[PDB]
């Protein structure tokens, strides 16, 4: 059912995103990368203590 | 002759069903899900990268294999289908004692004057990093799907 | 119900031939010869013996192990029989290197970023004892007869 | 086919030729000589940490 060996470099995701060299506005990164964002915008919860 | 083109059947039947078993023990096979290759990385990276997945995973007995393997593939097609798999990853009581097992299988003979079952309930109590490399940094281990 | 008796006779057929193979790796049946007796007692006192004869002595690619097997075999059953064996059981060039691409089959891991292959022409070379446990007194491996 | 693990793995169980009262190390000595080679490591009083 499968088939090639695992790779042992562990290569990181690449990728190539639509943003200018010098973007820096939080809101243009998350049409691409709503699952990072999503998790970035936990850091929200300000209720919690330990 | 059509006896010996019945017993062609039977010696072609076997021929891919032995095949077909062994490859599937394999870190080719188990690794095509890619859920599995922390595990799969960490394999080729050990000692016991030359042996196979289920030379630990499974049992050694083919009466206890075969019902085993389907049983497990069964499982792990599902949650990687219809299931929703947690953050973390961990074996279950079963398969602690298959793997538990077959450590004994291929080392009896440095454990056999000595009472090295009795104190730990596990030979990977002691021998961590057995478990996959489990107490190296993330890094070296793991990347983002 | 009548090509369906020969998927029987050919699974039984073929599952004999493989049981068959596997029993005569072994050490029972190595020993069923009192010439093989000392390497026998050494072999199941050491490391290895839960591995069979022919984990070291016959290569493991089925192509090659097959003929390795017969002729090694026909060799053995005439020494026994219509030859006559010195004092001293040497192994031939032909099991040495059969042997030593064994040890690396099963030890890659250990040795892969040393060039342990270069220095000494075999493993045996530094790891003696591998070889029947060679260097003991006489008596922990041998009796008359 | 076969397993050729003809040796088993079982906790080692002991039944010496010593009384239930003996208290004397060099009883021990003929029993068991390995671990009583390791008991004699002890000696050494050279090697600072
Ligand atoms: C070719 C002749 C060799 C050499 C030089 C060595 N091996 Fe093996 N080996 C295998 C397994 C499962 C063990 C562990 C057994 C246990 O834990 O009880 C070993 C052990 C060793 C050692 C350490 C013990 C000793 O006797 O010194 C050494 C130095 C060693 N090996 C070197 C597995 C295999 C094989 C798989 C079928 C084969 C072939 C070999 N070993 C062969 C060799
Ligand atoms: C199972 C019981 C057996 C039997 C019947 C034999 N072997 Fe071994 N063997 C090993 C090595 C490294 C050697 C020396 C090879 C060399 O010169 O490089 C041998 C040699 C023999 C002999 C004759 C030579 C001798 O020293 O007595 C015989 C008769 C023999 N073998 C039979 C290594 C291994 C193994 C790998 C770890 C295993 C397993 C066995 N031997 C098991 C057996
Ligand atoms: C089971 C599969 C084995 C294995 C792995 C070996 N033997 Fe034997 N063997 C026999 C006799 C009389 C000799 C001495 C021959 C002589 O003096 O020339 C041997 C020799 C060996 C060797 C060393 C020679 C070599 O091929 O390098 C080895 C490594 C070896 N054997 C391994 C007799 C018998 C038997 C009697 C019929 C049987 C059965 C076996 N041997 C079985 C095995
Ligand atoms: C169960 C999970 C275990 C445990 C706790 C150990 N083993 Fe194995 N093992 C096998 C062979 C052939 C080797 C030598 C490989 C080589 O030299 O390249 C080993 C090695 C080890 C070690 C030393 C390496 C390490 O990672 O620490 C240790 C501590 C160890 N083993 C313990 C063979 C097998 C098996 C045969 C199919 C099985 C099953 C296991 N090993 C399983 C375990
Ligand atoms: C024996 C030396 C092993 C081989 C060969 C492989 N694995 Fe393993 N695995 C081993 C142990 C000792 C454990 C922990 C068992 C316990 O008692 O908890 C595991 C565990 C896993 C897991 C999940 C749990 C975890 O700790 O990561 C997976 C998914 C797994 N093993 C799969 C796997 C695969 C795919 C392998 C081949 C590449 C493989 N294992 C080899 C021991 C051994
Ligand atoms: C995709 C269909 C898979 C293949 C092929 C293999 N594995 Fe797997 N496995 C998969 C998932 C999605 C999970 C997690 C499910 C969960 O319980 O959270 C697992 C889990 C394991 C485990 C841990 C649970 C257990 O059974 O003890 C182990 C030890 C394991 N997998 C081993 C393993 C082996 C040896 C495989 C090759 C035969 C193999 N897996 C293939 C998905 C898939
Ligand atoms: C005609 C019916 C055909 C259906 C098949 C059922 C009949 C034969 C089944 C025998 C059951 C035992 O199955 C047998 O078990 C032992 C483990 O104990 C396995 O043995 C395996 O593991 C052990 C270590 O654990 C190794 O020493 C051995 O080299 C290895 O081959 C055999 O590879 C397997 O074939």
């Amino acid at each position: 059912a499968g088939c090639s060996d695992v790779s042992t470099e562990l290569k990181t995701p690449v990728y190539k995103t639509k943003l200018t060299a010098e973007e820096i506005r939080n809101s243009a990164f998350k049409p691409e990368f709503p699952k990072q964002y999503a998790s970035y915008e936990r850091n929200d919860e300000t209720t919690v203590m330990t | 002759k059509l006896v010996l083109g019945g017993a062609t059947l039977g010696v072609v039947a076997l021929a891919t069903v032995a095949f077909g078993m062994k490859y599937t023990d394999q870190r080719p096979f188990c690794t095509s899900c890619h859920i599995m290759n922390p595990v799969g990385v960490t394999h080729k990276l050990s000692g016991h990268a030359n042996i196979s997945c289920n030379d630990c995973h499974a049992p050694h007995n083919l009466l206890a294999k075969l019902p085993f393997k389907a049983i497990a593939g069964a499982r792990d097609v599902y949650m990687n289908t219809l299931g929703h798999p947690g953050d973390l990853i961990l074996a279950g009581m079963e398969t602690k004692e298959v793997v538990n097992a077959n450590c004994k299988a291929c080392h009896t003979m440095t454990n056999v004057e000595v009472a090295s079952m009795e104190a730990k309930k596990y030979c990977t109590d002691c021998h961590r990093n057995v478990q996959h490399m489990r107490m190296k940094p993330i890094s070296t281990r793991e990347v983002a799907d």
